[PDB]
């Protein structure tokens, strides 16, 4: 393969702003072909930049492409409300034809903590012989967070899913939902539950947490 | 929609028309002219029909296997042919070019000499034929008074000071040669093709036809009515490089790809019109 | 008006063969090339294969090992995407993608101009089954001055989707429900949370309602 890889992960600025998409290759992609795509939440990919500078019909000169050897760089001139997207650079060149692995734009307000929130697992789910433990994170920005989670002090990392929310449309923040199952066995075995936020905010955790016999 | 009419002069006039389509699903352009002769003094009725247009080469390097396998598909052939129906009482009288051919270039002005006559030099105003068709030659399909036709196909070619080599091109080491970059170098093979930009124009860009038929149709003839088939085609070769072991090693597939393009145009000998 | 059009979204037991086809809409077919590219739920794009009509040329990606097997045909004008021996990791989103048509190509493909809209295949060892609804509450049962929050958890049900809601509509502000997420267990698993005020608490009880189309069923839990 010829890998690419972009950066910078997310792109927090505001409309108006330039912003500055960077591509990287394994080796030469020749310098013939290298895309840029737009995709939308729902919707396919949209071509924006081809060949590596020379922008696909309709698209408008905001959009703006440009590098050589093994170097790539997408450029919006000046951000629209609806630029705010994920970023796809590929090189069409030599099979297989790789894509990069995507860098977000993402509208920017005021860092915000998480409001942290536990729950244990219910009566029902406990007469199945399951048990989640669930902690909402809601509220924060910017998108980046960790969640921790510790039995009994110690850290735990299988049987756990996370789930973002898009960004909200009326205050800009972002809330993510983390579940850890267990079987009821397993939770029966031990019973301090805790949930750790790391954020941007603060180098201080922000911690839930419960006792199961309690 | 008005066939155009010019004359020459008290004898015959000609009515003169072009008839284009673009078949985009086939990369070709066909534009057919025509001429109708009226040389009153003559029993009969001349149309001659040139074929000119463009054929799109249509060479291209298609898949890789990995970066020891590719493939290229290259334009082998052009044709283009006319032909009447078995019933129909319409001839073809002449037909240009006349022989087979080599010349880079085929040049020849066609005129009316006066007595049902149309004849071709290489050196009284009427128009005149060229067609330039480097790396290759044109055959003369075994033409009757029902069908007339002509094959460009690919002669030979040189290839980065080497060859000549053709597509009965063979080395033992080495293979068929035509498109081959390098012989022994370290890379992709599909980056190991010839460019375009080093071979002929017709392999890319493509072939353009400038061809000229004549029928004669009597003034006499009880059925006015006259339909005639124009097929351009397009035969492509399948060029593979795959890497052997020390060096490099091509070998072509002969016509693996046609493109048969089909088209009929009638023509009302009365009125001297023609249209599909 | 050049477009494209592919097929139903579908779900395969793991082990089986999918096929997915893709037409052409508006605008020429032959010579130009389409690809096949697809994306898992919130997930990079991995190219699979292409093929270019014409020739009839099929172009795969290696790392596949031939499971990808593609074609074309005139008499639809359209191309098909078949995938073998089907697995939990090939769940995906599979979009063709129609080559941009410039004048000189000569190289297989590029830049992939018109896409179609997808379509969805979800392998999962798993028939059509309704969730169970948990509730999310705390064990402090007032605690903060200000608010805290309360929801329910829709639970192993397949297939997507399911429409959660609050007190039958009477409740949008401060609603949070999360994306599906797939689990190894090859069921769907999502979180419905909901704040609401704290001295608004112990007076009004809040109703879930859970709904699930593809087995037919509704469900409404009541939390406080």
């Amino acid at each position: 393969e010829t890998t690419l890889t972009q950066s910078p992960g997310t792109l927090s600025l505001s409309p108006g702003e330039r912003a500055t998409l960077s591509c990287r290759a394994s080796q030469t992609i020749s310098n013939n072909f290298v895309a840029w795509y737009q995709q939308k939440p729902g919707q396919a990919p949209r071509l924006l930049i081809y060949g590596a500078s020379t922008r696909a019909t309709g698209i408008p000169d905001r959009f703006s492409g440009s590098g050589s050897g093994t170097d790539f760089t997408l450029t919006i001139s000046s951000l629209e409300p609806e630029d705010f997207a994920v970023y796809y650079c590929q090189q069409y060149g030599s099979s297989p034809y790789t894509f990069g692995q995507g860098t977000k734009v993402d509208i920017k307000r005021a860092d915000a903590a998480p409001t942290v929130s536990i729950f244990p697992p219910s009566s029902e789910q406990l007469t199945s012989g399951g048990a989640s433990v669930v902690c909402f994170l809601n509220n924060f920005y910017p998108k980046d967070i960790n969640v921790k989670w510790k039995i009994d002090g110690s850290e735990r990392q299988n049987g756990v899913l996370n789930s973002w929310t898009d960004q909200d449309s009326k205050d800009s923040t972002y809330s993510m939902s983390s579940t850890l199952t267990l079987t009821k066995d397993e939770y029966e075995r031990h019973n301090s539950y805790t949930c750790e936020a790391t954020h941007k905010t603060s180098t201080s955790p922000i911690v839930k947490s419960f006792n199961r016999n309690e | 929609i008005k066939t155009g009419t010019t004359d020459i002069g008290s004898n015959t006039t000609v009515k003169t028309g072009d008839l284009v389509t673009y078949d985009k699903e086939n990369g070709m352009l066909k534009k057919v002219f025509y001429s109708f002769i009226d040389d009153k003094n003559h029993n009969k009725k001349l149309l001659v029909i040139r074929t000119k247009g463009t054929i799109a080469g249509q060479y291209r390097v298609y898949s890789e296997e990995g970066a020891n396998k590719s493939g290229l598909a290259w334009p082998s052939a052009f044709k283009v042919q006319l032909q009447l129906p078995d019933n129909e009482v319409a001839q073809i009288s002449d037909y240009y070019p006349r022989n087979s051919i080599d010349t880079k270039e085929y040049m020849s002005t066609l005129t009316y000499g006066f007595n049902g006559n149309v004849t071709g030099d290489d050196t009284s105003i009427g128009h005149t034929l060229k067609y330039v068709q480097p790396d290759f030659k044109t055959i003369l399909e075994s033409p009757t008074d029902k069908k007339v036709g002509w094959k460009v196909i690919f002669n030979n070619m040189v290839n980065q000071n080497w060859g000549p080599y053709d597509r009965d091109s063979w080395n033992p080491v080495y293979g068929n040669q035509l498109f081959m970059k390098t012989r022994n170098g370290s890379m992709k093979a599909a980056d190991n093709f010839l460019d375009p930009n080093k071979a002929s124009s017709l392999l890319s860009s493509g072939f353009s036809p400038d061809f000229a038929t004549v029928i004669t149709m009597d003034r006499k003839a009880s059925k006015q009515q006259t339909n005639i088939d124009v097929i351009y085609e397009r035969v492509r070769d399948d060029y593979q490089l795959h890497w052997t072991s020390t060096n490099w090693k091509g070998t072509n597939t002969k016509d693996k790809w046609t493109d048969r393009s089909s088209e009929r145009y009638k023509i009302d000998w009365e009125k001297e019109e023609m249209t599909n | 008006q050049v477009q494209l059009v592919q097929s139903g979204a579908e779900v395969k037991k793991p082990g089986s063969s999918v096929k997915v086809s893709c037409k052409t809409s508006g605008g020429t077919f032959n010579n130009v090339a389409i690809n096949w590219v697809r994306q898992a739920p919130g997930q990079g794009l991995e190219w699979m294969g292409g093929i270019i009509p014409g020739l009839d040329t099929p172009n795969y990606a290696q790392k596949f090992q031939g499971r990808v097997t593609i074609t074309a045909d005139k008499s639809t004008t359209s191309t098909y995407l078949e995938l073998s021996s089907l697995r939990s990791d090939d769940t995906a989103v599979y979009y063709c993608a129609r080559e941009m048509e410039v004048s000189g190509r000569w190289r297989p493909t590029e830049a992939f101009e018109i896409w179609g809209q997808g379509t969805m295949v979800t392998v999962s060892s798993a028939s059509t089954k309704g969730p169970s609804v948990f509730p999310l509450a705390p064990c402090s049962r007032s605690t903060s001055e200000s608010t805290a929050a309360l929801g329910c958890l829709v639970k192993d049900y397949f297939p997507e989707p399911v429409t959660v809601s609050w007190n039958s509509g009477a409740l949008t502000s401060g609603v949070h429900t999360f994306p599906a997420v797939l689990q190894s267990s090859g069921l769907y698993s999502l979180s419905s949370v909901v704040t609401v005020p704290s001295s608004n608490f112990g007076t009004q009880t809040y109703t879930c309602n859970v709904d699930h189309k593809p087995s037919n069923t509704k469900v409404d839990k009541t939390v406080e």
